[PDB]
């Protein structure tokens, strides 16, 4: 009732479900889709699940980590943003803002009414995770290895050189389970990442 | 950019050509040369009374709006929102009362 | 005028809770933005 | 360990039940068999949630927010079937686990407990969240007994003052990360930088500790020292000079 | 003989002379200043990166490790963040092992001195660190390295520092 | 493009700065400064201190302590954190912080 | 709750009571004890022992209405230190702001661990506050007659010339009434009385 979680069948259900997908009229408002809220949302079977990703995808528990790291560092510069303005940020909380976008607006959102979007295999999804914050730690590594150099790289500067990775980056969502095989997908994606890192070379 | 806010503030520049090189060439130039120092460490002074200036006047805006903003917190938002929190706890105890 | 008049409910309750951190998160925020020009006002004004 | 378990499809006066029967077992295993006990109790909220059922039964009207009117002495003789009693060396400690409906510490379950219990700690989203485990806020914390439970001979002699020590740092630290998010790094005094370097190491060390890690009370006070040390000697205020002088040296 | 000091050290008297004996002439004969210290300034790499930028001359950086050894380098250079190895020459790695021993440039390369936030390093040759230090001054390293041809230095070629100083002449 | 220092004062005063290398010639032919004769009218100089508060190329402006109290009216009116005005001693007249519009304004100064 | 007393038992036990001592927890960890915070507490009895007090110790009124108020200022006095700093108050303020800072500290303050503190008598009390008043009105009285003289009297000057009467001052504290007599104590508190008059009487 009111989209109020106090709500005694929500508080009742959130008392036995182990998984919880809390959609967010604000997010709904903004019209993301599907509109899921990732600092209220919640799975328990992280703790199971671990030992089938140490399976089968080694490098995603890291990955999912920094992840949330990401999206809850985002909440906490946004709140002192909205009255400061960005001028108090250092560049690593520029970099963390930029990258937040894109996991909010390029890996996180998705449109059920797009061929090449409607579903995501997880070879797909984890490629998308390990590319975005894989730019992540090397665009704050490349402000953080030029902390008292004679120049210093900056969120423009990555911005200038850096641009048409970004568009790759966010691109990546176009890859089509259908027409495109996984392993097509991930020798893509691949290439972001030698991409990624030939062009991190350009400033460092 | 210290708190959010531009500073403004001058560089003193100094582009080397001097205009008045040969001024008292005749007589006088060894005095002159010396004033030209003195008043040529005046301007640098000077260039940092104004930026001290412009700093001066940008602050006493920044912190009238800063403190402004938050005695508008302090006084109008926060009394709101604890006034309308108090009203909502009466007005849910009454509908428990009800029930 | 004296009161928002959202409408009286637990939704309300929890709003007007996380409004109230909010604004005393944004009270100290741009205190300490006030403070710290305060600093280099006072700093300049010696200067 | 004794493990008493009730389903959430097991019928609710199990559930009832449930509390009653393993604290009866902790009064055995103390006041009978001299043992020392600690009982976890894991979720008050659900056993509160069968309180509402069991009272709806006797058709007995709903008191504040739906709850038994009674749920404050009922949750007392729950809870204070604890304590350390003359003549027996047995002791009952508690813990009772406890969900905050829609996180909010004025509700009855966590309000009533509040009132009986000797302290709280608080489990935070916004450490979950980071992937900090045990996501434990040390701020809005608070043991009220804690003065009586450490102390030299007890523990070690520093780690009263240790605690008090922490606590300030963390809560300094905590204040000048918002302040860094306002005035950026380089309007940062050399003492911030000090306070914000021990906070991020606070939260990624002491806070931090996985699953599986059994640290002893003296490797908490040793990662306690191993933070401390980070400031200047004379910045750690509410530690006692001689207790400095008797472990800043490494 | 010995110099004279601004404070006490983490060196004995009988160290002071043998380094003094040993240190280049630029050096030999100056009081020393306190640079940083772990003892007489908070435990960080950061912190002695912040103490040191400050000064601009050779400084002297000393560890007792937790076996009690010291040992250290002669630097140059004030200690701070690097891009590429810096540093000159007259740099040199130390231990007592029970006398004084040191270990002079081997003109094979010019890995005298890098910094790092995450660390700070003296010495190359692949992997080997003649030294090492982590970012809290907790865990160090110390490796035989073709920079200096040095011994261990410290006890074991990992170990943990007790206590650090830096040292400048002034 | 950067700014310019703009100068009111005494002959003295701007000979001194002029020789500090101050002075420049906009391509329209104005000046920088103004040379305050004692049979200027203080409508002059007032007109000019608008004109440079009210240009482009000029940053700073200085204005000889004693004629800043001449002109005070629109000096004190000037309030825009742009153009900085600077009241300055001369040989036979009051010193630095003599009736100052800074010192007036700031409330912490001693 | 918080400390909120629109609670219906306290705000009813507020209404009913003539006494509130208002422990403080800011003021405990301070460890300013007691710790009874002396702006918000309050007694309703002071004009029922008007006829004790006219007995036993007539000037004792005048004394905690100097207390009060001169705390009062300290605490209004405050806010301008705030704005402005300690160095632009005028003499009058700043000797108010010594002064309420020694009662704070030496005479609402009571180590009750200490043979001194244990326990504190009711005469020891009066003649304690006594001299730290009648010092707060001879001080005021050099700093006031000296109002648009050439040389103007001032805390600094009184604690130059006579800071011995505000050490005396708060070492009254330290007096025992196991091992001084009433009257020893007394004396002591006379001869302090005699000591700062002439003391002051060597500025005005």
């Amino acid at each position: 009732p009111g989209g109020d979680f106090s709500d005694p069948v929500t508080s009742a259900t959130l008392g036995i479900v182990q998984v919880f997908w809390g959609l967010d009229k604000k997010l709904a408002q903004r019209k993301h889709f599907p509109s899921v809220n990732w600092l209220i949302s919640y799975s328990k079977y992280m703790r199971a699940l671990d030992e089938y990703y140490d399976k089968h995808f080694t490098e995603f528990v890291p990955l999912r980590t920094k992840a949330k790291e990401i999206l809850q560092e985002e909440e906490d510069l946004a709140e002192i943003v909205q009255l400061v303005g960005k001028a108090s940020l250092a560049e690593t909380d520029k970099i963390t803002l930029e990258v937040a976008k894109l996991i909010k607006d390029d890996f996180l959102q998705q449109n059920g009414y797009t061929p090449y979007d409607r579903f995501c295999p997880f070879y797909k999804t984890v490629g998308m995770l390990s590319n975005m914050i894989s730019f992540y730690d090397m665009a704050r590594r490349a402000v953080e290895t030029t902390a008292q150099s004679d120049n210093k790289i900056t969120w423009s500067i990555i911005r200038e050189h850096m641009g048409e990775i970004l568009y790759k980056l966010s691109s990546m969502k176009f890859k089509d389970p259908v027409k495109d095989g996984e392993a097509k997908i991930k020798a893509d994606y691949a290439q972001l990442l030698e991409d990624m890192q030939n062009a991190f070379r350009s400033l460092e | 950019n210290v708190a959010g806010v531009t500073l403004p503030v001058f560089e003193h520049y100094h582009e080397g050509t001097d205009s008045y090189e040969l001024t008292g060439l005749a007589r006088g130039g060894e005095q002159l040369a010396k004033l030209k120092r003195n008043y040529a460490k005046a301007v640098e002074l000077l260039v940092e009374l104004a930026s001290l200036q412009t700093s001066f006047v940008t602050l006493d805006e920044a912190i009238k709006i800063t403190n402004r903003r938050v005695n508008a917190i302090e006084h109008v938002i926060i009394p709101r929102i604890e006034r309308t929190l108090a009203y909502i706890i009466t007005e849910l105890d009454e509908r428990e009362r009800e029930e | 005028k004296d009161r928002i008049e959202i409408f009286p409910s637990r939704m309300a309750q929890t709003i007007m809770k996380a409004r109230l951190k909010g604004a005393q998160t944004g009270r100290n925020l741009l205190k300490k933005k006030s403070d710290a020009l305060t600093l280099r006002f006072r700093q300049i004004l010696k200067k | 360990v004794c493990l008493f378990l009730n389903l959430a499809n097991d019928p609710t006066i199990e559930r009832i039940i449930t509390p009653r029967l393993a604290l009866t077992t902790a009064e055995f295993l103390a006041y009978q068999c001299e043992k020392h006990v600690l009982v976890i109790l894991t979720d008050m909220s659900s056993y509160a949630e069968a309180l509402r059922e069991v009272s709806a039964a006797r058709e007995e009207v709903p008191g504040r927010r739906g709850f038994p009117g009674y749920m404050y002495t009922d949750l007392a003789t729950i809870y204070e079937r604890a304590g350390r009693v003359e003549g027996r060396n047995g002791s009952i400690t508690q813990i009772p686990i406890l969900t905050m409906p829609n996180d909010d510490i004025t509700h009855p379950i966590p309000d009533l407990t509040g009132y009986i219990t000797e302290g709280q700690i608080y489990v935070d989203r916004q450490l979950h969240n980071r992937q900090i485990y045990p996501p434990i806020n040390v701020l809005p914390s608070l043991s009220r007994l804690m003065k009586s439970a450490i102390g030299e001979g007890m523990t070690r002699k520093d780690h009263a003052d240790v605690s008090n020590q922490l606590y300030a740092c963390y809560a300094i630290g905590k204040d000048v990360q918002a302040m860094k998010a306002v005035v950026g790094e380089e309007a940062l005094t050399s003492d911030d930088l000090l306070y914000l370097e021990f906070l991020q190491k606070f939260e990624k060390n002491f806070i931090t500790q996985g699953p599986y890690e059994n640290r002893t009370v003296y490797e908490t006070l040793d990662i306690g020292w191993q933070l401390l040390r980070i400031f200047p000697k004379e910045m750690l205020k509410r530690i006692p000079q001689s207790t400095l002088s008797e472990f800043y040296p490494r | 003989l010995p110099i004279l000091q601004s404070h006490s050290a983490l060196l004995e008297n009988m160290h002071i002379e043998q380094l003094a004996r040993r240190l280049p002439a630029r050096v030999q004969g100056y009081p020393w200043r306190l640079a940083y210290s772990t003892l007489e300034h908070g435990t960080s790499l950061k912190t002695l990166y912040r103490k040191s930028a400050s000064l601009d001359s050779p400084v002297l950086l000393v560890i007792k490790d937790m076996d009690n050894q010291i040992f250290g380098a002669y630097a140059t250079h004030p200690f701070r963040f690097s891009d590429h190895y810096y540093g000159t020459g007259e740099t040199f790695l130390y231990t007592f092992s029970p006398n004084f021993k040191v270990f002079k440039w081997s003109g094979e390369n010019s890995y005298f001195i890098n910094g790092d936030i995450s660390s700070l390093e003296l010495g190359g040759g692949g992997g080997r660190f003649g030294l090492w230090l982590d970012a809290d001054l907790y865990h160090g390293r110390s490796n035989s390295c073709s920079t200096f041809n040095n011994d261990i230095l410290s006890k074991k070629e990992d170990f943990i520092v007790q206590d650090l100083e830096v040292w400048t002449f002034e | 493009r950067g700014k310019l220092i703009a100068v009111i004062g005494d002959e003295d005063t701007v000979t001194g700065f002029l020789l500090g290398g101050i002075g420049e010639l906009n391509k329209n032919r104005h000046p920088n400064f103004l040379v305050v004769e004692k049979d200027t009218t203080i409508n002059e100089i007032e007109d000019t201190f608008r004109q440079f508060l009210n240009r482009d190329d000029i940053g700073i402006i200085l204005i000889n302590q004693y004629i800043a109290e001449m002109v005070r009216h629109a000096l004190d009116a000037h309030q825009r954190s742009i153009p900085a005005v600077l009241e300055i001693p001369s040989k036979e007249h009051p010193y630095d912080a003599a009736k100052d519009s800074i010192l007036r304004r700031a409330k912490g100064m001693f």
